[PDB]
C-alpha cells in the first residue's frame, strides 16, 4: 500500500483556477467504499469522490477527491488533513498538507546552456538544459516551445528540486531536451518558460539558436552613414 | 610612504582597498627563487621560510634605521603568515603568482608522501590550503624565533583576517604621520591643504564596504560583534591611541 | 562643457559637441563632433518578439537621428510578450516579462 | 526478527577502497547470544565479524563484516551466506546477497557545459554542469577536482541516476558545482570524473577552463560616409 | 603524409608508468603507438621521465 498526498499545484491556481488537490491510496484492494473526509478544523467534507480511478492494471484501488477553498485561506496555512474512511483500513491514516506560514519566496533566475561542441562534432541528437536557479521551495511548472510550438512533454524530463549546495535555503532544477543534430544544425530557436511566484507576471521566458549557440562567427557590418548631417 | 590605492593592478576584485606599504618591495625572493625539483620534504621547507624570516628581520631592521618596529615586525610576520597559508589578495602583482604557483608543487609532494592516518584526515579541500595551514600552525612557533633573532610569546595577529589588519596599518601610520606634521604660518599653511587632499577620498571609499555585518572573515566578524559592546562601529577601537571618526581629521587647519 | 545633441536611447547614439580653445593666441578652435555607440551583438531585430533572426546591419543614417525600428532596450520602458502555456488539453496565453531585472515593482 | 542485508555498490567500492559487507537484524533488541557470521558458499569461514558493532537501541542491529580481501570475487558474482542464530529461533536464519548476471553495460558519455553568459555578466556566481549520460547500469559515483585534489562534497551536488525516455536501457544523470565569478575569471580548470562499472579503465575525466569557449572570427566592415 | 604526436610523461619517482592511447572511447591498437622506457631526468635527483608517440 503506497500513500501519498499531493498539495495544490502553483500551476493548476495560475492556470486552470480551480484549486483541486487531494490525497491518494494506491496499491490496495478496491472496495468501493471509500469516502475521504476532509478536517477544516471541523468534521464535515465539501465534496465526495467523483471521476475515482478505480481502474488500474493491477486491479488496485485509487481514491480522488476535489475541493474549493480561499487562495488567503492557504496563505494563513491552515491544517488541512484528509481522512480515508476505507472499510479495509481498521484505523484511519492522518496525512495533512498544509503550507507554512513564512517559507522563502524568491525569483527564478533562469539561464539556459547552449549544447556542447563534442556532441553535435559526434553527428548525433543534441541535448539542452535549462537551468532553474535559487527559486522558492515550492515546485515549479516548466515546459519548453519552439518557436511559439508547444512541444508535447513526452521527450523532456525535469528534475526534483534539491537544496543548493552553496545556499542552505534556496533550490535549483535542470530539464533536458533531445533533439536531432540536423534540426539544431539548421539554427532554429528554443525556448524555455518558467512558472513561479515572485514575479510581474510570474512567467520568464529566454530562449537561444545556433547563432546565439556560443558561436565563433561574429558577422558584423556596422555601416553608419551621413557622419557630417545638421544638428542643433 | 604612499599606499597607490587605486585599482591598476594593487588588488584584482573590484573593490577598493588600500595596499600597505609594507607588502611592497619585500625580500620574498627566497621563496620565489625555489627549485622544486631539489626539494620535496617538510624539513627542508622549514629552514628556507626560517631564512626567509630572518631576512625579513634584518631587511625591516636596515629599513627602520635608514616599540614600532617591533609593531611594524609584528604585522610583517602577519602578512608573511598570510602569504604562506595562501589567502593573500594580491594576485595581481606577476611576481606573487609564480610564489602561489610554486609552493603548490611543493605541499602537493608533501601531500603524496603522507601516511594513511593523515591522508583520509586531509584528503578533501581545495588548492591543499588545508594542510597548509595545519603546516603552518604546526611550525609556527619556530619561524617567530627566527625572526626575532634580529635586535618570548607567538604573535596573535596571523589568525586576523587581512583586511582589518590592513585598517590597523592605517590607523598606526596615519596618526603617525599626523604627529609628524606639526610639534610664520603662511609658509607652512597650504601644504597641509595638500595634506588634507592627498588622502580626503582615502577615508570614504573603504566606508562604502563596511556593509554586510569571503567565507572565512564574515565569522570572525559576527564573533566580535557579540563581544567589545561595539557591534556595529566605523572604528574599530584597537590601538588607535588617539580621536577617531572625523573629529581632528578634516579641515583642522582652520 | 558638450551638449549632447542626440541621445536617442534604443540606438544610444550619445553625439556631444564640445569647443576646445588654443590658449594665449587667436582663434583656431577645432570643433568635436563626438559619438558613442553601442552595438548589441546578440539582440534581435524585433526587440521584444525572440523567435527572430539576429540583426547583423546596424545602418546609423544620422539625418533621422538629428531630426519604426531599433536595436537597443530602454531600461525603464517595460517590454511584453505572450506565450502559450498548455496544462493539457487546454490552453492559456500569459504575458511575459522580457526584462524582469528592473520590471517588478520597485 | 527480521534481518536485512544489502550489498554495497560501485560508490561504495570506490570511495572506501574496499568491499564492506551487511548483514542488519531489524526490531530485534538486545538479548544475549546472537550470532552473525559470514561464511564461503563453499563452507570455509573467510572472515568473522571482528570488532561488532554496538546494539542500536531502538530495535536494530548492524552486524557489518568486511570482505576486503576477496575484491574480485565479489565482481565473479559468488553467493555469500550469512549465519543468524539465536536460542529462541530452532532454525537458523540465512541471508543470501550475489552479484546480479544479465544486465547490459553501455558506456557512459560525459559532456561538460560552461556557464551561460547571462550568469557570466551578472557577476555573482557560475554553476559548471557535468551532464553524465547514456550508462546502463544505474551506478555512478561523480568527484570534482580543482590541481590534482578532489573537492569538498559539500560544493557539488548529484543528481539520482533518472531513466532516459528515448532508450529503455539507458539512463543519465548531472551534477553543479557553484565555482566564483572571480576564480573562473582567473581561468582554472575543474575536472568531473566519473565511475562506472562500463567504462574499460572505470574512471574518465574532462576539462572546462575560460578559454574552453571562444568565437574565431571577428569580421567587421565598417563602412563610414558621408553622402546618402 | 603522417603526424607524431607525442605524450611528455615526467617527473615520477617510481619508475613504472602505464601509457594508453584511446581514439572516441575505443583503445587504439598496440602497433601504432610506440612507448619509450624510463630514463632518469638530467636536472632532477630520483624523478624520471618518459615519452610515447603516435603516428
Ligand atoms: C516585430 O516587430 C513588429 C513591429 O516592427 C512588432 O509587431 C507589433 O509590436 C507591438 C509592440 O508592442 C505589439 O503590441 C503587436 O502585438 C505586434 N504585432 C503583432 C501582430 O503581434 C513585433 O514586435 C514583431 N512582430 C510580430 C508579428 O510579433
Ligand atoms: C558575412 O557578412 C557578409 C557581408 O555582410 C555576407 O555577404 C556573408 O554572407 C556573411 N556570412 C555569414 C556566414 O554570415
Ligand atoms: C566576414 O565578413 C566579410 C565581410 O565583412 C565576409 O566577406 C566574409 O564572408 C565573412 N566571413 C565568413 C566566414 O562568412
Amino acid at each position: 500500500i503506497r500513500v501519498f498526498a499531493i498539495p495544490p499545484s502553483f500551476a493548476s491556481i495560475f492556470l486552470t483556477k480551480s484549486t483541486k488537490l487531494t490525497c491518494l491510496v494506491t496499491d490496495l484492494t478496491t472496495y468501493d467504499s471509500v469516502t475521504i473526509s476532509w478536517t477544516r478544523q471541523n468534521g464535515e467534507a465539501v465534496k465526495t469522490h467523483t471521476n475515482i480511478s478505480e481502474s488500474h492494471p493491477n486491479a488496485t484501488f485509487s481514491a480522488v477527491g476535489e475541493a474549493s477553498i480561499c487562495e488567503d485561506d492557504w496563505n494563513s496555512g491552515e491544517r488541512f488533513t484528509c481522512t480515508v474512511t476505507h472499510t479495509d483500513l481498521p484505523s484511519p491514516l492522518k496525512q495533512t498538507i498544509s503550507r507554512p506560514k513564512g517559507v522563502a519566496l524568491h525569483r527564478p533566475d533562469v539561464y539556459l546552456l547552449p549544447p556542447a561542441r563534442e556532441q553535435l562534432n559526434l553527428r548525433e541528437s543534441a541535448t539542452i538544459t535549462c537551468l532553474v536557479t535559487g527559486f522558492s521551495p515550492a515546485d515549479v511548472f516548466v515546459q519548453w516551445m519552439q518557436r511559439g510550438q508547444p512541444l508535447s512533454p513526452e521527450k523532456y524530463v525535469t528534475s526534483a528540486p534539491m537544496p543548493e549546495p552553496q545556499a542552505p535555503g534556496r533550490y535549483f532544477a535542470h530539464s533536458i531536451l533531445t533533439v536531432s543534430e540536423e534540426e539544431w544544425n539548421t539554427g532554429e530557436t528554443y525556448t524555455c518558460v518558467v512558472a513561479h511566484e515572485a514575479l510581474p507576471n510570474r512567467v520568464t521566458e529566454r530562449t537561444v539558436d545556433k547563432s546565439t549557440g556560443k558561436p565563433t562567427l561574429y558577422n558584423v557590418s556596422l555601416v553608419m552613414s551621413d557622419t557630417a548631417g545638421t544638428c542643433y | 610612504d604612499e599606499w597607490d590605492c587605486n585599482k591598476g593592478t594593487n588588488k584584482l576584485y573590484e573593490n577598493d582597498i588600500c595596499l600597505p606599504p609594507r607588502r611592497k618591495h619585500m625580500c620574498t625572493k627566497q621563496l620565489e627563487n625555489i627549485s622544486t625539483a631539489s626539494i620535496t620534504t617538510t624539513d627542508d621547507l622549514l629552514k628556507e621560510v626560517l631564512i626567509t624570516a630572518v631576512n625579513e628581520g634584518k631587511r625591516l631592521k636596515q629599513q627602520w634605521e635608514k616599540h614600532f618596529l617591533c609593531d611594524a615586525m609584528k604585522y610583517s610576520f602577519a602578512d608573511l603568515a598570510d602569504i604562506i597559508r595562501g589567502t593573500d589578495i594580491w594576485k595581481g602583482n606577476r611576481e606573487q603568482q609564480k610564489i602561489q604557483e610554486r609552493l603548490v608543487k611543493i605541499f602537493r609532494n608533501i601531500y603524496d608522501n603522507l601516511e594513511k592516518d593523515e591522508y583520509e584526515k586531509y584528503k578533501y579541500g581545495t588548492k591543499y590550503q588545508n594542510l597548509r595551514s595545519a603546516w603552518w600552525d604546526a611550525h609556527r612557533k619556530k619561524i617567530w624565533n627566527a625572526m626575532t633573532c634580529s635586535a618570548k610569546e607567538p604573535p596573535v595577529y596571523d589568525y586576523v583576517p587581512q583586511i582589518l589588519r590592513w585598517i590597523t596599518e592605517w590607523s598606526e601610520h596615519f596618526c603617525e604621520l599626523q604627529e609628524k606634521n606639526y610639534y610664520t604660518c603662511k609658509t607652512k599653511c597650504e601644504e597641509y591643504s595638500k595634506f588634507i587632499k592627498k588622502w580626503n577620498s582615502q577615508y570614504i571609499n573603504l566606508e562604502k564596504k563596511f556593509k554586510e555585518l569571503d567565507e572565512n572573515l564574515i565569522q570572525f566578524l559576527q564573533n566580535v560583534k557579540s563581544e567589545c559592546n561595539e557591534p556595529n562601529t566605523v572604528d574599530k577601537y584597537l590601538m588607535y591611541t588617539s580621536d577617531c571618526r572625523r573629529v581632528k581629521f578634516s579641515n583642522t587647519i582652520d | 562643457e558638450r551638449i549632447v545633441l542626440v541621445d536617442n536611447k534604443c540606438k544610444c547614439a550619445r553625439i556631444t559637441s564640445r569647443i576646445i580653445r588654443s590658449s594665449e593666441d587667436p582663434n583656431e578652435d577645432i570643433v568635436e563632433r563626438n559619438i558613442r555607440i553601442i552595438v548589441p551583438l546578440n539582440n534581435r531585430e524585433n526587440i521584444s518578439d525572440p523567435t527572430s533572426p539576429l540583426r547583423t546591419r546596424f545602418v546609423y543614417h544620422l539625418s533621422d537621428l538629428c531630426k519604426e525600428t531599433c536595436y537597443t532596450y530602454d531600461r525603464n520602458k517595460c517590454y511584453t510578450a505572450v506565450v502559450p502555456l498548455v496544462y493539457g488539453g487546454e490552453t492559456k496565453m500569459v504575458e511575459t516579462a522580457l526584462t524582469p531585472d528592473a520590471c517588478y515593482p520597485d
